[PDB]
């Protein structure tokens, strides 16, 4: 079988201010197979209040999925996105940076 | 709207 | 206005330890989803996904959870078929995804229709854009396609694509049109980060756009470049837009040469942005 590892990026959907209500965004695309664990963080801890898109593929048939929270950043909070997949032999993190 | 009533099988 | 498409996206996977397969069904206009069927969620209906489908009737509902649920099936039997192809273990796992669609054009008339089909994530049959001729990737295929070519399986597609589709598709961009025939063109921005003190890195943003197509492209003293630089996949904002952006490490005091020009349709000339701070 092929198995194409997941692209992850983590990102807000409105410019960061602290204070301010937002939205944490966890973009998972170009995997194979489709079954996948996401999970937010906060301080390293399971946000259990996660949405996340229908399942999809793109063109080359690979799988797409955004994973999704309502948060409110601040200066200290750290976020993260943690992603399981067939291809990771230990869950990936991948923190959340303002700029990217 | 979809395609229908069924696809064929393969 | 610019050139259409209604897609629909079919992803069923099999659950060898127990019980049917996952099957998952997206319907988009567009970058815009409107109708989802999961398997694995409680109402066992085609459901909504965009508000400007709500208005249609119980009759069309009725229909689309009718024509979904017996593409499931369809799918559980190929799961079956297809595993007896390729001569593998009953143990495993497995995938089958189908995508259909039509497009429209500029004229607003059919443009083109398509409808591919994958195994394990790999190209299995697709309809040629002569909607009248097959691709089998390999002889499990080729067995696919001389059954549906026996059963004439393109002309009932081409019949769907050029015209039903068509037509079902004009309707959505008409109901749906305070959306779908609005283009958001992307709000646009750069930042500037000092790698050391004789580099720094430019970053040009595209925010909040509709549709997701768009070029980002830096130049610098007017000729494009592509060394030093980096792109990120465009990517969903949550809202119903998208987001992307390009960056370039330039030396410390030459930003002003480098220049950031944005594509999209949703803009009547490209854009081109300067960090003249
Ligand atoms: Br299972």
């Amino acid at each position: 079988m092929i198995q194409r590892t997941p692209k992850i990026q983590v990102y807000s959907r409105h410019p960061a201010e602290n204070g301010k209500s937002n939205f944490l965004n966890c973009y998972v695309s170009g995997f194979h197979p489709s079954d996948i664990e996401v999970d937010l963080l906060k301080n390293g801890e399971r946000i259990e209040k996660v949405e996340h898109s229908d399942l999809s593929f793109s063109k080359d048939w690979s799988f797409y999925l955004l994973y999704y929270t309502e948060f409110t950043p601040t200066e200290k909070d750290e976020y993260a996105c943690r992603v399981n997949h067939v291809t990771l032999s230990q869950p990936k993190i991948v923190k959340w940076d303002r700029d990217m | 709207y979809q395609f229908g009533p069924d696809f064929p099988i393969a | 206005m610019g050139s259409h498409s209604m897609r629909y996206f079919f992803t069923s996977v099999s659950r060898p330890g127990r019980g049917e397969p996952r099957f998952i069904a997206v319907g988009y206009v567009d970058d815009t989803q409107f109708v989802r069927f999961d398997s694995d969620a409680a109402s066992q209906r085609m459901e909504p996904r965009a508000p400007w489908i709500e208005q249609e009737g119980p009759e069309y509902w009725d229909g689309e959870t009718r024509k979904v649920k017996a593409h499931s099936q369809t799918h559980r039997v190929d799961l079956g078929t297809l595993r007896g192809y390729y001569n593998q273990s009953e143990a495993g796992s497995h995938t089958v995804q189908r995508m259909y669609g039509c497009d429209v054009g500029s004229d607003w008339r059919f443009l083109r229709g398509y409808h591919q089909y994958a195994y394990d994530g790999k190209d299995y049959i697709a309809l040629k854009e002569d909607l009248r001729s097959w691709t089998a990737a390999d002889m499990a295929a080729q067995t696919t396609k001389h059954k549906w070519e026996a059963a004439h399986v393109a002309e009932q597609l081409r019949a769907y694509l050029e015209g039903t589709c068509v037509e079902w598709l004009r309707r959505y961009l008409e109901n749906g049109k305070e959306t779908l025939q609005r283009t958001d063109a992307p709000k646009t921005h750069m930042t500037h980060h000092a790698v050391s003190d004789h580099e720094a890195t430019l970053r040009c943003w595209a925010l909040s756009f509709y549709p997701a197509e768009i070029t980002l492209t830096w130049q610098r003293d007017g000729e494009d470049q592509t060394q030093d630089t980096e792109l990120v996949e465009t990517r969903p904002a949550g809202d119903g837009t998208f987001q992307k952006w390009a960056a370039v490490v330039v030396p410390s005091g030459q930003e002003q040469r480098y220049t950031c020009h944005v594509q999209h349709e949703g803009l009547p000339k490209p854009l081109t942005l300067r960090w003249e701070p």
